[PDB]
RNA sequence: GCUGAGAAGCAAAAGGAGGAAUCCGCCCGAGGAGGGGCUCGCGUCUGAUUAGCUAGUUGGUGAGGUAAUAGCUUACCAAGGCGAUGAUCAGUAGCUGGUCCGAGAGGAUGAUCAGCCACACUGGGACUGAGACACGGCCCAGACUCCUACGGGAGGCAGCAGUGGGGAAUUUUCCGCAAUGGGCGAAAGCCUGACGGAGCAAUGCCGCGUGGAGGCAGAAGGCCCACGGGUCGUGAACUUCUUUUCCCGGAGAAGAAGCAAUGACGGUAUCCGGGGAAUAAGCAUCGGCUAACUCUGUGCCAGCAGCCGCGGUAAGACAGAGGAUGCAAGCGUUAUCCGGAAUGAUUGGGCGUAAAGCGUCUGUAGGUGGCUUUUUAAGUCCGCCGUCAAAUCCCAGGGCUCAACCCUGGACAG
């Protein structure tokens, strides 16, 4: 699905997700009543981190078992690797780069067909990018300067090192996989991995 | 002078120093005199000694300690035996374990003598695992 | 005997297809002493593997029509 | 393949051997090294073996239902 | 039990996952036939009137199963639908009845939780 | 070529097409590939509240017989042969590459995919051919259904579709030989319910959408409130952007094989244009495990329940509302299997008192066993070689817009 939803809601739960649904911070006119007072167990605290992981990127907890069981299925730090298949999806990757402003943004820019990939339309937002890759506009994109509209309000934060955003050719490229340090959300492997031992 | 000759050797090694007391005496046959040839040279005991009382030559073996302590030896010995009498076991030169990621070693008997992990990891030869002591 | 010919080998409408020299009496899916081809019509290449078309037709295993026909696109036939 | 070297058991049969063989073989789940014994009837026009003596089973031709074996001879090589 | 001979000979064998519902004894939930509607009392820590139907099945058994929901339509001789899990109240009760299915109405005036009881959405 | 010691004898043929050329054939040999027929080592479920079994039985010869060895068969002789490491009997079961689980050892299992076996209404026979004791062959018996003009006939869906019954439950009396693979033919072609497609079903695995961005913090309302308010809630309403999908039109494949032609799928896939947020979210749970909680009604009643247990007036456990949680075109319950379970234990348990040491002793089978030296290498280890089909799993590439799936190559184990 999507969960197309109310945000906030999740946003006062799991802690502040950054630049998902909001670059606004979370209750302008809120938050005055339901003291937490301390209470919370264990399985409270790695489920939120698994839900301020899901709802960060927008994935099917389904689709989250199958990229923790690649990522098991890989060598290495299953703690970072996951966090390897969860950038190089191509709606984070159009986030980051400020072609939209907020991840069901892109999602759905994506979803309407206006990405080329070296030169090929990809019409499915998990998509897994590569090294050395070529991220475009469509045609019509010089005509619906939608992108443009972003990457006007976008550049706040400027990008991390896989990126190279060509200013009016609109080309977008990722040097190599991206690193923990790299990654933008703050978050600890341990616990979602730990989380998942069980399956 | 039980069934085993060596878990003669092994147990009196930790029935030895269990009890704190460091000094080994035990039979001499050709294994015993192997295995602690190849445990004097490796840090874990100190010295062995033959000798005979009626012509029987015999090993007394003196075992490591540390100053005055609770217990004057910190690390404690850990001996175990692996190819029980009744049930051998044998590996090629995959199986052959580094034990505790080598802080153990595990001696076993090749075709060329009895050999640790080191000595039997270059060789690429394999056999019988005799016992692993940690 | 034996009858150098096609199997089909992939999903529905595609049709990736291997070159077994199986018996003939056999299912058009089963087993062979040496899977001895490769062809894929929709666009790919074919590997073929000449010394062992050699050896089965130097054999006596006569093909089927379109594996002949591959046989006639390259020059694999030699009487020797 | 081998031989299957063996015990002759009882030879009150003309040109016919009953013969133990005794079989090593690593029990699958546990794993010592259990014997098995089988014992087969072997062919010679010999006949030449009594009671008690130790022979080498190699396959022939079958003679009988069981007679599937004539054995000659070990190497002896101690 | 040594890895020598009273082990090569055998350990034991655990018997089985043993049936936790002697009928239904192919698969999940088998056809009923109503025999006797009555109405049991539970052990001595509750107090209740569970109203059981003792049915005969297809299988071959006869069975008291338990009507789960509040309202019943179950008469004499109608069909049911019975499934497994253990009623612990009752001695004897080892099924539970399927509401919704063949000739057993959904429980009446239900919205939470209507996919247990056979009840379609209002609204 | 065969029989036989030799002597000797014995045994075959088919023509057709074409003007010819020649080609397809035929008969007798000799090899090879592939396919079969046999034999053997090892592996192949439980039960001792089944302990003896077996007399063509186990051998030997002679006579026969088989494509071939053979108690395959027969006459006579010998008394063998199997078995407490489970014979015989009884019961269950197609088997294996594999599937699923497990950290691992291994436990359970054998659908689709693939190899071998067996059966073809229930039994029993033989015939021809290279090859059957033959699913859609023949003959007989038995049971059953149809036809009959009453004497007789005919029949085998465990082929594909389908009907009826049984069942909780499993589809269309479809299109096509275009490919692929068969069979026949010199070719042309013909026939293929194999196979290639299509239809229905969330049956499963995967992907995608139900909007994106802003939204005065002002109103209408539900629920709760120390009546201050809080929370539904940026949620909606509302303003713009977009069209995956949806509708309305156009174009339009490869798949098909170098002589051309040759498409069931199908005007399907895919692309282009025109409107339009439009056509699209449910289901469990909220006493602990176990994330989610208060209020109203009920008053050991109705009921819930996986285990513990809640329910006799203010129930965080029943029923309803609000809210929340987890999932998502799925969500739950049940059944079966493994895990957890070290709760059958080799890895990995125990026996003073918790379940458990025979009342003690002799000893057979069997199991384990002192030291030195020497020999063979059966075990053990190392090298090389063969094989364990293909598919699956693992690694790495490649293709479908990604994934699922498909494909190419490689290999440790063992």
């Amino acid at each position: 699905s999507r969960y197309r939803g109310p945000r906030f809601k999740k946003i006062r739960r799991l802690g502040a997700l950054p630049g998902l649904t909001n670059k606004r911070p979370r209750a302008g006119s809120d938050l005055r009543n339901q003291s937490r007072s301390g209470k919370r167990s264990q399985y409270r605290i790695r489920l939120e981190e698994k839900q301020k992981l899901r709802f960060h990127y927008g994935i099917t907890e389904r689709q989250l078992l199958k990229y923790v069981r690649i990522a098991r299925k890989a060598k290495g730090s299953t703690g970072q690797v996951l966090l390897q298949l969860l950038e190089m999806r191509l709606d984070n990757i159009l986030f980051r780069l400020g072609m939209a402003p907020t991840i069901p943004g892109a999602r759905q820019l994506v979803n309407h067909r206006h990405i080329l990939v070296n030169g090929r339309i990809v019409d499915i937002p998990s998509y897994r990018c590569k090294p050395q890759d070529t991220i475009m506009a469509r045609d019509e994109q010089k005509s619906i300067a939608l992108i443009q509209n972003s990457l006007d309000l976008s550049p706040r934060e400027e990008l991390p090192k896989h990126l190279t955003l060509n200013p009016f050719p609109y080309k977008g490229l990722v040097n190599q996989i991206i690193d923990s340090k790299w990654v933008g959300l703050k978050i600890n492997e341990l616990l979602v991995v730990e989380y998942y031992s069980r399956q | 002078m039980g069934k085993d000759t060596i878990a003669d050797i092994i147990t009196c090694i930790r029935n030895a120093d269990m009890n704190r007391k460091g000094t080994v005496r035990i039979v001499s046959t050709n294994i015993t005199e192997n295995i602690v040839k190849i445990l004097l040279r490796e840090g874990f005991i100190e010295n062995a000694r033959k000798h005979q009382e009626r012509n029987k030559y015999f090993l007394v073996l003196t075992l490591r300690h540390r100053r005055n302590k609770k217990g004057p030896y910190l690390n404690t010995f850990h001996l175990k035996r692996v190819s029980r009498p009744g049930l051998r076991i044998y590996s090629n030169y995959q199986r052959i374990p580094r034990i505790l990621g080598g802080m153990g070693i595990a001696i076993l008997s090749t075709s060329r003598g009895i050999m640790t992990d080191r000595e039997a990891r270059l060789e690429g030869i394999g056999g019988e695992i005799l016992c692993y002591i940690w | 005997m034996v009858k150098l010919r096609l199997k089909r080998c992939g999903r529905k409408q595609r049709a990736v297809y291997r070159i077994v020299a199986i018996d003939v009496r056999s299912r058009r899916e089963g087993r062979d002493l040496q899977k001895v081809g490769f062809y894929d019509p929709i666009k790919s290449q074919t590997y073929l593997n000449v010394p062992a078309i050699l050896d089965f037709l130097e054999k006596g295993a006569q093909p089927t029509e379109t594996v002949y026909d591959i046989l006639k696109r390259a020059e694999v036939f030699k009487e020797f | 393949m081998r031989s299957m070297q063996g015990k002759v058991i009882c030879a009150t049969n003309d040109k016919t051997v009953n013969v133990e063989v005794v079989r090593l073989a690593p029990h699958p789940k546990y794993k010592r090294r259990v014997r098995k014994k089988k014992k087969y009837q072997a062919h010679d026009p010999d006949n030449q073996f009594k009671v008690g003596d130790w022979v080498q089973l190699d396959k022939c031709r079958p003679i009988s239902k069981t007679k599937t074996f004539l054995a000659v001879a070990p190497e002896g090589r101690q | 039990m040594p890895t020598i001979k009273q082990l090569i000979r055998n350990t034991r064998q655990p018997i089985r996952n043993v049936t936790k519902s002697p009928a239904l004894r192919g698969c999940p939930q088998r056809r009923g036939t109503c025999t006797r509607v009555y109405t049991i009392t539970p052990k001595k820590p509750n107090s209740a009137l569970r109203k059981v139907a003792r049915v005969r099945l297809t299988s071959g058994f006869e069975i008291t199963a338990y009507i789960p929901g509040i309202g019943h339509n179950l008469q004499e001789h109608s069909v049911v639908l019975v499934r497994g899990g253990r009623v612990k109240d009752l001695p004897g009760v080892r099924y539970h009845i399927v509401r919704g299915t063949l000739d057993a109405v959904g429980v009446k005036d239900r919205q939470q939780g209507r996919s247990k009881y056979g009840v379609k959405k209002p609204k």
